[PDB]
């Protein structure tokens, strides 16, 4: 177009904000991030992307970010914008806790962050946040939830969605292999492993290319833990065994 | 040809060393209607050629009150004109509130000069495209001051600004000595003759299109319109 | 795809979704003096080269390797004045953290704050991103730390890395050389060798600047110590 | 010898080589895009007539309000951008009520028009931190009201100049309606004759059939305050003419 | 400490009539137990058809009169007409209530002809409340002057009396006598009596000498 | 140029950026709302029945107050911001005036907000058109429609979004007093209009019903399918 | 050249208008709307009398010997005041066009006594892309090379370029520009070398020069443009010379009164009083 | 100062005295203490006369703006709430305002008591002022919802007369008003001396 | 409102500490340097503050600190209350409009 895409506030003749679309393209450039909702709990399986041997992982979550005791999120986009957005998410959640002395519902936090992003997209002179976030959380109103945010400022509640690289293929695969109402945490992990294995065509998963975090409720407490490398290796081995068995059966 | 880049903005200096936005403001004030302002040894008279948008529409006023001893003649942009008139009225009120004396005309003109200079130096602001002929009476006597869209101001014994004002200026320059020493009625008739010189030969001055503002020694600034300017028109010589 | 208008502006996203000005700032970083940081088990070393144009340069006037606090130091590749401003900001942030919590600021938190400053400077339209990347070192909880803050504000924890000119070759050399349980006073040698790879000429005590951090704290090596290390490695 | 693409049309604070401010003229063009509104000033009152452009029958004709009540003795007919008209109407009403509060008397129609004009000239010149009128207003108003001087009719333009008019027409067919007014208007005409003439000119200048649904008429009289004609009265007038 | 207000004395009085509006006041400016000056009329003419009397703190009186003059000029410039007596009264009420928490220590009485040519007298308090009356007295001797005005002009407590319309000469004689009594019994009144008669022809100023302290 | 700056007037007198916001509104999904005797009903055509998505989080019909409803067509984030602002203003009005918010008042507030955002060229206009519908204090049904420019108009029946013209023609052809009299008649009219908008219909119908002195309630897909079956049976009878 | 916010990147406009083309250089909808605009902007030459669209060009339909063309309100006012009352002029054809920028009409007249003599009162503006279409519609493709074309138009003193400033210049002055074939006296000073004409008069004069048609262009520079009497007074020398000497009869008295009629019914500038 | 307001079947009756005293000295005996807000709304004056007048006039202009904008008359409750908000934003500033907002709206007759303290309460019978106790007693003994217009007028007149008789700061004349669906009317202004002659 | 009256005599002074310090610096410059220095510093501060995060996001104001000489100075203001940990944040659009002067 070479116009209507400079100030982040010009409407195209057809009514398009091309800067938001370019931000979404930047999201597409990011690594694969996947989240599946199940009755037992909701999980996030994200590609670690950076795999340089000399790189060190001093944090427990390379790209997973715990927002509060009842919530967690994953990132696919610009890293620094993601950091500031996660800080703002934590700030908003703690402000709600201070005001009402109760954990913030997931939808409220997602709406607040999306309002911030939409405000950034509305006023000229500010670069839109090129980050797409996937939220997993539990609340007393709707239980387990999975949400997806966009640079534009639009969110949505999904049962199984993926953002980042090869998002369309992952979404189609989830549509093919998701059983609404009968999906359990273990089957959810298996499906996530299968989707990650297909989407990332570099090679078979080695548990260092991916990062899986599961959200569950134990003894009336929300437990957010990141699966250890050994557990991811076992899941990958199980998926490989299933694939080999299916291939042998096909003959 | 090569001045397009330096023509758009007022903060951009042209290679020749001339800001074209100020010249365009001068053109804008030139595009307005014609006014004539002259002063005798005891009176200052402003005669203006009011213009009507249509036959049904009333003639738009061009002589505006400022103080008991100061008045202006309108030429150019009307909105900037009203802003300037409000500013001068506020300045005169402040002077009469603080020092309890009429504000000297020269000080008011200097204040207007500074105020209209401020926009020409800053970005995002345009020069005030209005020219004013200011008639007033002070301890020094009658005064006629010409304010240009460029902040610089002029002190004149007689001056005409607006469209087709060159003929009026020529007539005024022809009879300056008579202007200095003459009766109030003679001065008003001279101003009317200059305004007529501005008008085409076929056209003639009428009570509807003539507005007169007079300030003198014992006379405050009074604006005459229609039946009030009829006495001055009566007795005027044929062109 | 010239995309010239997209490249001129910072806030303007490219059609592909790339912030071109950030890539230009990264290129500015890559055009700076080489700097090498190695995180050994005993400690972490920050070695860089201070290319002095002429011998009439007071070595004590300026320092590429500067301390932030009693246990955190950093080195840079790119623009000097930006590095100095960022050093002042990092020192202020560390002192604010100490005042608030009465505890030495962990290296990770300081890196996050500096990255937040970088992000703030690259977000709003009207300024340019800091054309400098900081290799920040520290020692917290009996553990060495090495971080690299990019102009965009993305910070990564490294075990060994190099920036500036010939940084890809330096990283390859570190990959060949760096060892898991390597200790200090040997990672210094590895960094010196990496600089040799990235240096054009002979390296003297004044041509390079080395700063180490260990349990005791961050300390910029004196020219005499650099000379003895250079003699030992050659 | 070579042509140049010299542009002076974009900036509101940019003068043309002849001194013309083109943004104001384009606001006037926006006025020309509006519906025709006719106002006639007589000795027995004022007559404001405007045409409702009803896109579809579903839309409520009463919702398309173009003649409003500034004060009991002041009415206004708009033509151009509707929202700008709403802001100007709110300003005029607030100014009239402030005048009544301060001086315990009705505000002159001239004073109300002058205040609205003072609001309608702050494009790049307000010098106020609060968000002002960045672009010139795209509506022209006909402040028709009766005061102690008698019936009055003032026309406000996007530039900000208010001129007293005996009979003014503004809108898409402004020139033709103005010509018809000048051909038919005389000083000693009655209010009923003015209403009939305005209705006839309107019927002439609109492409739609004249009916009470797609027209709006209001009159302000020395005796009676601002009165909005009902559907029955409108039908009676259409039948008469 | 610092006291922003002091009482400078002064007594004002306005009488309304069929075609006249008398506004009378004394010329005694006295602060504390001393007399600042013996020539300081408390009545200032605003327009041809309005005269206002100000009593109390002299500085506030001067400031209020100057503000009123400035507002009259502003109104003339804006509405292109001279402000009416009722309009002046309403504007003065608004101005007085503007400085409600730092009230003007001024007793204001506006007297002049209305649009019908009838005498209109508006009495004000320091806060700003006002109403239209046929006669009023303000200042130090307001309590002393009011009863006789009620008895004579109002014909109150007068059984079997003729309610003769108030003539100009009778009003002037009544004003002179009431101010003579005030000078007799009030220490803040005396020296001279400035009488401003507002009629359709104009404003006439009359000075009557009162007994000095 | 003229079409890039919101404040710049085109030579004809157009503010082309407002018209481009209107185009963005047209790009949105169809929203239809009619008015009836003591019954106001809204209907929004879902663009697609996206599987693995919670329909609750992507609803287009919301309640500004207990007596006012609203449906939008355009950018979702702008609609959410406008809805939050409208709810805040409704509560502020119920606080300061103590009376229930009139549909006219909230429609005016939304139009004023949109016009303010159209004012400056730094801020882009809200690219949404809203169908504010509800009951006043006296219980009179009211339907209103706002535009990005800031102009609000009352309608007996309106349609916004993609295919708005065809649905508006349908409503104009099939709007009768008898249909308004019966609440079921109005609901069936909205179903017919939306089915004309989208051939598939069925699950894609997002309909909400508000009646006199009753809060907004959205019919479940069961009731929507029942009404669709009623319409189909009526069509078959003919 | 937006500068909407602090860091907005502004670009210097090109006097050659290159940037417009650079952006310009498809989708079927875009092509359809572009063609709709093209057909909306095209000149449609027709006649209101009998409503007969003039597919055939005016020159082809009627041979012409003297075509006087007036562009601008003042020029058409001068022609209306002077030539109409001298004889009889009935309307034959009228070009209808729509432009971004805008009694705007282009009406053609022809003398009953001598049909060869024609007229054109173009009171409307014609866009840069429509002058050639107008020439094709009126003159067609085949010229006659035997017409005395006197183009009349008005410009602003600011347009004129000279060492003297615009204010110092005598406002009611006019210049001339004639083709090679036009050997008649111009009766006016020739236009200065740097001064260019870039409107419909320029299009007509260029067409005449290329096809060897004797034509003369008159430009009356004036400070005012809204129905000014001095402008037509300065035009009078045009009828004082040949060509328009016979078309206008020896009745200046009626024309002078008629000219006052046009000026009396004029609209003043609300912005500038 | 004594004001009387009660809402009976046929509307709202508003009565007040006309005595304004600056301390012991009686400043005036003809002050109109019934402020007419709108043709359908009206208020009273108790306490600070200037404060009451200024704030009631501000409320009147606000109500006129509301009518112009919404094209509908403002309800009594809305006007009372607006006045309460305006006087509450200036709480603790020494304002002494006491008034009763009497009007007729879609709900019916309306009577709200608003004071500078902040509380706003609706009720059938109200009375605010120095002599409000005496009028309260008389009205309570003589009040009834099923009352004729003449009976209500007499009750209000007698209550105000007794309040003036027992209160030193109350006197002058009884400004009796009646609020009806078509608008308020001024019934009579009876001098206290005449009432004393009549009853006694 | 009573909020205008300070609760503490030191509150009014310390609430505008930065503004008062800038005013004192400008006064000293005007007294010694002249009109150019205060105007130059005002323009620099305006330019630096014009570019920052939106109101609902905490800004660093690094250039402003460098220009004001506070880049290496820490007071109670910087440590006692953290603007990042606001604990009270309004609507983003509401805050932006408030800053722009609409509200």
């Amino acid at each position: 177009s070479r116009r209507y895409d400079s100030r982040t506030t010009i409407f195209s003749p057809e009514g398009r904000l091309y800067q938001v679309e370019y931000a979404m393209e930047a999201i597409g450039h990011a690594g694969t991030c996947l989240g599946i909702l199940a009755n037992d709990g909701v999980l996030l399986a994200a590609e670690r992307r950076n795999i340089h041997k000399l790189l060190d992982e001093v944090f427990f979550s390379e790209k997973i970010y715990k927002l509060n005791e009842d919530m967690a999120c994953s990132v696919a986009g610009i890293t620094s914008d993601a950091n500031v957005l996660t800080n703002e998410l934590r700030l908003i959640a703690q402000r709600y806790l201070l005001q009402y002395q109760e954990p913030i519902p997931c939808e409220q936090l997602v709406t607040a962050l999306c309002d911030i992003k939409q405000a950034y997209t509305q006023f000229g002179g500010k670069r839109p946040f090129g980050v797409s976030l996937l939220y997993i959380g539990w609340d007393k109103h709707y239980g387990f939830q999975l949400y997806q945010s966009d640079p534009s400022g639009n969110y949505g509640g999904w049962k199984a969605t993926c953002i980042g690289n090869n998002s369309a293929a992952a979404v189609s695969m989830l549509k093919q292999d998701y059983k609404e109402g009968e999906m359990t945490l273990k089957s959810a992990l298996a499906l996530a492993i299968k989707v990650l294995n297909k989407t990332m065509d570099v090679s078979k998963l080695s548990a260092e290319k991916v990062e899986i975090a599961t959200l569950t409720r134990e003894n009336g407490k929300t437990v957010i833990r990141v699966l250890k490398q050994k557990e991811v290796e076992q899941l990958i081995k199980k998926h490989e065994e299933e694939e080999a068995k299916a291939e042998r059966e096909k003959k | 040809m090569f001045r397009n880049q330096y023509d758009n903005d007022v903060t951009v200096w042209s290679p020749q060393g001339r800001i074209h936005q100020i010249e365009y403001a001068m053109e804008a004030v030139k595009q307005g209607s014609a006014t004539v302002g002259l002063k005798s040894k005891t009176h200052a008279v402003l005669v203006a050629l009011k213009r009507a948008q249509s036959e049904l529409a009333a003639h738009q006023k061009k002589i505006l009150h400022v103080d008991n001893h100061i008045g202006i003649s309108i030429a150019g942009l009307t909105a900037d004109a009203r802003l300037l008139c409000n500013f001068m009225r506020q300045e005169c009120l402040d002077s009469r509130f603080v020092f309890d004396r009429p504000l000297p005309v020269s000080r008011l003109v200097s204040l207007i000069g500074s105020k209209t200079q401020i926009p020409t130096q800053r970005y995002g602001r345009r020069p005030y495209g209005v020219g004013l002929l200011i008639a007033g009476y002070d301890d020094m006597g009658p005064h006629i001051f010409q304010t240009c869209p460029s902040a610089n101001y002029f002190d004149c014994r007689a001056m005409s600004i607006g469209a087709r004002s060159q003929s009026a200026r020529t007539y005024l320059e022809r009879h300056m000595s008579e202007f200095m020493e003459c009766n109030l009625n003679e001065l008003v008739k001279h101003g009317l003759r200059a305004l007529r010189e501005t008008l085409p030969a076929e056209q003639d001055l009428t009570t509807k299109n003539v507005s007169i503002g007079i300030v003198g020694k014992d006379l405050e600034f009074t604006i005459y319109d229609d039946d009030d300017v009829s006495p001055f028109l009566e007795g005027l010589e044929e062109r | 795809m010239a995309e010239r208008g997209y490249s001129f502006s910072l806030t303007t996203f490219s059609p592909s979704g790339k912030l071109v000005q950030i890539e230009y700032a990264l290129a500015a970083v890559a055009g700076g003096a080489p700097s090498v940081g190695i995180k050994a088990a005993n400690g972490v070393v920050l070695a860089t080269e201070k290319k002095q144009k002429s011998i009439l340069y007071d070595e004590r006037s300026v320092h590429k390797v500067e301390p932030i606090t009693k246990h955190i130091g950093l080195v840079y590749s790119g623009m000097g004045p930006d590095y100095r401003v960022l050093v002042h900001r990092a020192r202020k942030l560390a002192q604010q953290y100490y005042l608030v919590y009465q505890e030495p600021i962990p290296t990770a938190q300081l890196v996050q704050r500096v990255a937040s400053v970088m992000q703030e400077y690259t977000q709003s339209g009207g300024v340019r991103p800091f054309g400098v990347s900081l290799l920040i070192c520290g020692w917290n909880e009996g553990r060495p730390y090495l971080f690299q803050s990019d102009p965009s504000g993305a910070y990564f924890a490294w075990k060994a890395t190099a920036m500036g000119k010939n940084y890809v070759n330096g990283k390859t050399f570190l990959e060949k050389r760096y060892n898991e349980d390597l200790e200090l006073e040997d990672a210094i040698h590895t960094a010196i060798l990496t600089l040799k790879e990235s240096f054009e000429g002979q390296m003297t005590e004044d041509n390079i600047e080395v700063g180490i951090c260990n349990e005791a704290g961050f300390r910029r090596l004196t020219p005499t110590e650099v000379k003895d290390y250079l003699a030992a490695i050659a | 010898m070579f042509l140049t693409r010299s542009e002076y049309d974009r900036g509101v604070n940019t003068f043309s080589p002849e001194g013309r401010l083109f943004q104001v003229e384009y606001a006037i063009e926006a006025i020309k895009l509006g519906s025709t509104a006719i106002g006639i000033q007589t000795s027995e009152g004022v007559c404001l007539a405007v045409e409702k452009r009803i896109t579809s029958p579903l839309m409520e004709p009463s919702s398309i309000e173009k003649i409003v009540e500034i004060d009991a003795h002041i009415g206004c007919a708009m033509s151009g951008l509707i929202a700008d008209a709403k802001t100007l109407i709110d300003k005029a009403r607030v100014e009239t009520q402030n005048h009544w509060f301060t001086y315990n008397e009705t505000m002159t129609v001239e004073s109300v028009t002058q205040a609205v004009s003072n609001l309608a000239l702050q494009f790049g010149e307000e010098d106020a931190d609060p968000g002002a009128m960045s672009r010139p207003f795209g509506v022209a108003l006909l402040f028709g009201g009766v005061d102690e001087k008698g019936p009055q009719l003032f026309h406000m333009d996007p530039s900000g100049t208010f001129v007293q008019c005996d009979a003014r027409a503004i809108g898409s067919a402004s020139e033709g309606a103005q010509s018809s007014l000048q051909e038919v208007y005389h000083k000693s005409m009655t209010l009923k004759e003015a209403i009939k003439s305005s209705l006839i000119i309107l019927k002439q200048v609109m492409e739609e059939k004249l009916n009470a649904t797609n027209i709006e008429l209001a009159t302000v009289q020395p005796g009676q305050n601002f009165h909005m004609f009902t559907k029955e009265e409108l039908e009676e007038v259409i039948k008469d003419i | 400490r610092f006291s922003p207000y002091v009482f400078n004395g002064g007594t004002i009085l306005a009488i309304a009539g069929e075609d006249f509006a008398i506004v009378a006041s004394d010329t005694r400016l006295s602060e504390g137990f001393s007399i600042h000056t013996r020539d300081s009329p408390k009545c200032y003419k605003l327009t041809d058809k309005t005269v206002i009397g100000c009593s109390g703190f002299h500085g506030d009186c001067l400031t209020l009169t100057k503000i009123i003059e400035a507002r009259l000029k502003m109104y003339k410039h804006s509405n292109n007409k001279a402000m009416t007596t009722g309009a002046i009264a309403a504007m003065l009420s608004t101005i007085l209530y503007s400085r409600r928490f730092f009230p003007y220590y001024v007793y204001n009485i506006i007297g002049g002809l209305d649009e019908e040519g009838k005498g209109a007298v508006y009495s004000f308090d320091p806060v700003g409340s006002y109403q239209r009356d046929s006669f009023k007295a303000g200042g130090s001797a307001s309590a002393m002057l009011q009863p006789l005005l009620d008895n004579q002009v109002g014909f109150k407590n007068m059984q079997n009396v003729e309610h003769v319309p108030l003539s100009l000469d009778r009003a002037m004689r009544l004003v002179k006598d009431v101010f003579i009594s005030a000078a007799e019994r009030d220490v803040y009144t005396g020296d001279a009596l400035r009488i401003c008669i507002v009629t359709k022809e104009g404003i006439r100023e009359e000075t009557v000498s009162l007994r000095k302290d | 140029s003229y079409d890039r700056a919101i404040t710049v007037f085109s030579p004809d007198g157009h503010l082309f950026q407002v018209e481009y916001a209107q185009e963005a509104v047209k790009k949105g999904s169809t929203a239809v709302g009619v008015r009836g005797r003591d019954i106001v009903v809204l209907g929004v055509e879902k663009k697609s029945v996206a599987k693995l998505q919670d329909e609750r989080t992507v609803r287009k019909i919301c309640a500004l107050d207990d007596n006012v409803c609203m449906a939008f067509a355009g950018l979702t984030a702008d609609a959410r911001i406008v809805i939050n602002r409208a709810r805040v203003e409704c509560q502020s009005h119920r606080l300061t005036v103590e009376d229930p918010v009139t549909v006219e008042y909230i429609t005016r507030y939304i139009a004023s907000l949109k016009q303010r955002y159209t004012q400056s060229n730094g801020r882009r206009p809200f690219g949404i058109s809203a169908l504010i519908v509800g009951f006043d204090f006296d219980g009179t049904p009211r339907l209103y429609q706002t535009d990005p420019s800031g102009t609000y108009h009352a309608w007996k029946a309106n349609a916004i979004g993609r295919g708005a013209k065809s649905v508006r023609e349908f409503l104009e052809k099939n709007y009768t007093d008898e249909a308004i009299e019966t609440d079921d008649l109005t609901i069936k009219l909205v179903i017919k209009a939306l089915l004309e908008v989208v051939q598939s219909g069925g699950k894609n119908i997002e309909l909400a019903v508000m009646r006199r002195d009753q809060s907004l309630k959205i019919l479940n897909p069961e009731e929507i399918e029942k009404y669709v079956a009623e319409i189909e049976k009526e069509k078959e009878e003919n | 050249m937006a500068a909407t916010f602090f860091g907005e990147v502004v670009k210097a406009p090109c006097r050659a208008g290159t940037e417009d083309e650079e952006e310009e250089e498809e989708t079927p909808e875009d092509r359809e709307v572009r063609l709709q605009l093209a057909r909306k902007r095209e000149v449609r030459l027709l006649r209101r009398q009998t409503k007969t669209s003039l597919e055939v060009s005016l020159l082809e339909k009627y041979p012409c010997s003297k075509f006087i063309i007036a562009i601008g309100n003042n020029a058409v006012a001068f022609l209306s005041s002077f030539v109409m009352n001298s004889g009889v002029w009935e309307e034959v054809g009228c070009a209808k066009l729509w432009n971004e920028w805008c009694e705007a009409f282009c009406v053609f007249y022809h003398l009953k006594s001598n049909p060869s003599v024609f007229l054109c009162q173009c009171s409307c503006y014609v866009a840069e892309d429509q002058q050639y279409q107008w020439l094709e519609k009126v003159f067609g493709s085949c010229p006659r090379k035997n017409m005395q074309i006197t183009i009349l138009t008005c410009r602003h003193v600011t347009d004129y370029k000279t060492s003297e400033s615009t204010g110092s210049l005598p406002s009611p002055f006019l210049r001339a520009l004639k083709t090679q074939n036009f050997k008649d006296s111009a009766c006016c000073p020739l236009l200065e070398q740097p001064n260019i004409v870039h409107d419909l008069p320029a299009a007509v004069l260029s067409y005449c020069q290329v096809w060897k048609i004797p034509a003369i262009l008159y430009l009356c520079y004036t400070d005012v443009m809204k129905l000014d009497l001095i402008t037509v007074e300065a035009f009078k020398p045009i009828l004082s010379t040949r060509s328009l000497k016979g078309l206008v009869k020896n009745i200046p008295q009626s024309t002078e009164i008629l000219k006052k009629l046009m000026t009396t019914n004029e609209i003043q500038s609300n912005i500038y009083t | 100062t004594t004001t009387l307001a009660f809402k009976f079947r046929h509307g709202v009756i508003v009565a007040a005295d006309s005595r304004a005293t600056a301390g012991a000295y009686i400043a005036s005996q003809t002050v109109k203490k019934v402020i007419e807000i709108n043709p359908y709304l009206l208020g009273t004056m108790a306490g600070g006369a200037a404060d009451c007048s200024f704030w009631e006039r501000l409320l009147a202009r606000q109500c006129r703006i509301y009518e112009l904008r919404n094209k509908e008359r403002i309800s009594v409750a809305a006007a009372s709430k607006l006045l309460a908000n305006m006087v509450y934003q200036y709480k603790g500033m020494g304002l002494s305002m006491g008034t009763m907002i009497c009007g007729w709206d879609k709900r019916g007759p309306g009577l709200y008591y608003v004071d500078s303290e902040g509380n706003r309460i609706s009720g059938a019978t109200f009375s605010v002022g120095s002599g409000s106790v005496y009028a309260y007693g008389v009205m309570d003994r003589g009040y009834s919802y099923d009352l004729e217009v003449e009976q209500a007028y007499d009750l209000a007149r007698r209550a105000i007369y007794q309040a003036t008789y027992r209160d030193a700061y109350s006197g002058g004349a009884v400004n009796l008003y009646h609020v009806r669906e078509d608008g308020w009317i001024r019934v009579s202004s009876d001098n206290v001396a005449d009432l004393h002659e009549k009853y006694s | 409102k009573n909020e205008l009256l300070p609760s503490h005599p030191l509150e009014l002074s310390e609430k505008n500490f930065q503004l008062n310090q800038d005013k004192m610096n400008f006064s000293t410059l005007r007294n010694i340097q002249g009109l150019f220095a205060p105007l130059k510093l005002q323009m620099e501060f305006k330019a630096v503050q014009q570019v920052q995060r939106l109101p609902f996001l905490s800004s660093s104001n690094l250039s402003l600190d460098v220009l004001r000489g506070n880049d290496e100075t820490i007071g109670f203001e910087d440590i006692l209350n953290d603007p990042s940990q606001s604990e009270v944040m309004g609507e983003p659009h509401l805050m932006v409009e408030y800053k722009l002067g609409l509200l």
